[PDB]
């Protein structure tokens, strides 16, 4: 970097030095200037790269206030999800007569929509109907003999 | 950003020493000026993005209030839901165990007048140790 | 390092040996030095490094700041999640095991409504010695 | 730096939620929503349970598990 | 030289969590994260178990293994 900064240093040494040198065998230089000037990369890399960053925390610092904020976004998010739960909570406390129809209302929109789906499903003691007389059948239907429910 | 928060006095010290330098090669520099002038890209854009978000805030803002009434759309496609819940769960309960059953198996119909459109369904009992194969 | 932080003295040497050299060859050496000059890579490349990664040093002083204001993210994406659970805790705490239930199976729907993109499915009891077997 | 982050949202979460499963299970519940409304960019072979579609109609497990609602069946 | 490193690690690492399993599990759990993150560069074939994707959604052991929200079904 030394070079780079204080390229004038440089050049102006050069031609200090060059000067006298040729002036021996009678060469007057009125001019010795450096023309180009070149490194790999590194120390001049890093040494951008700190002020690139430097300034990155600001980039992003503002970008932590407008976080803070978009977070307010969320909270009004969900508080919709939060007063929903108000009026679905203190609402059903009773027995499964809508949870149950809607499981089951499920069981309609669900697997109308299946059709969307290739669903393969597979199923159970006594979905599609049909332990008709198994002792299983008639004692999971007499749910409506009040006390086999 | 101070080589322009002062161009001024960067631009007039490179004319008046290229001034000086030229007219020792007998030049006379009557001007002398920056003709182009650039930076890197985040010292020089991060500064600048310190303002623009000071504006994406108001955009966040006010994103946040269309949130508001977007939402309005959850809770309620499942208002209504929930009505009918208030209304049939004091009905049978005080009625008893009659559609909460006889719904199943207008079901049973719906169900599967619409599982025709599907092409692999399949079936078992239970009440013995039954256990299942099922096939590709 | 020391043929160059002293190359003055080098190639001074090199010069006056070799006009003595060619003085015995009827030679008149008027002025001689080192045309060209280099070393190995790391003796070369590591005393560079010594003030290269003093600057590095800056560099990741300020990555940090970077990283500072970075993960105000990671705090930020889960800060309303946190908020929400603030609120529906003492909500269906004190209110019961009523939501805490039901958006199960409004889940059962927005679930499957999906899970049909899905195409692969598959389903099985408990309360058996339930004993699963499944598909390729 | 960094981790602060993932632990004092751990304090806000942490004070805010020891009384009942209210959007803990509400929670696994719009996961079911957006996990496997996202399960459409996958290709998942699901495969399930007891009572999850629905299907235990009259079975006695179906109607235990949904006697929930009768305060002490749950 | 090598290896008091993986010792005072341990030190600090042992000291320092001896009450109950916060991080342990949030660690297998960033580990879930991670882990099959780098499974991506993997070919794992996977299987997996009661109730890792979310599906035993009503069967008792479902809710049972979500009433550890309940202090005493945990």
């Amino acid at each position: 970097s030394q070079l780079i900064t204080q390229r004038a240093q440089v050049s102006l040494l050069i031609r200090r030095e060059l000067t006298e040198r040729a002036k021996d065998f009678s060469l007057i230089l009125d001019d010795v200037a450096i023309t180009e000037l070149s490194f790999s990369r590194e120390y001049t890399a890093a040494v951008e790269a700190k002020q690139v960053a430097q300034q990155e925390a600001q980039r992003a610092q503002f970008l932590v206030e407008k976080a803070k904020q978009e977070q307010r976004q969320k909270i009004v998010q969900a508080e919709g999800e939060a007063e929903a739960a108000k009026m679905l909570g203190e609402a059903l406390s009773k027995n499964p007569g809508y949870i149950k129809l809607r499981k089951i209302r499920a069981a309609q929109n669900i697997s109308k929509t299946i059709a969307t789906s290739q669903n393969r499903i597979y199923l159970t003691a006594d979905n599609l109907v049909l332990n008709l007389q198994d002792e299983s059948f008639t004692r999971g239907s007499d749910s409506l003999i009040k006390g086999k429910k | 950003g101070e080589l322009i928060t002062q161009r001024e006095l960067v631009s007039r010290q490179v004319s008046d020493d290229l001034t000086e330098r030229a007219a020792t090669f007998g030049l006379i520099l009557d001007d002398v000026s920056l003709t182009h002038l650039t930076f890197g890209k985040e010292f020089t854009e991060a500064v600048e993005a310190k303002q623009v978000a000071q504006q994406e805030a108001e955009r966040a803002r006010f994103v946040v209030e269309k949130a508001e009434q977007q939402k309005k759309a959850a809770i309620i496609s499942a208002e209504g839901d929930s009505k009918a819940a208030e209304l049939i769960a004091n009905s049978l309960a005080t009625a008893g165990d009659g559609l909460i059953e006889l719904r199943k198996l207008e079901a049973a119909e719906d169900i599967a007048y619409q599982l025709s459109r599907s092409r692999n369904i399949t079936y078992l009992p239970a009440g013995q140790s039954v256990l299942l194969q099922l096939p590709q």
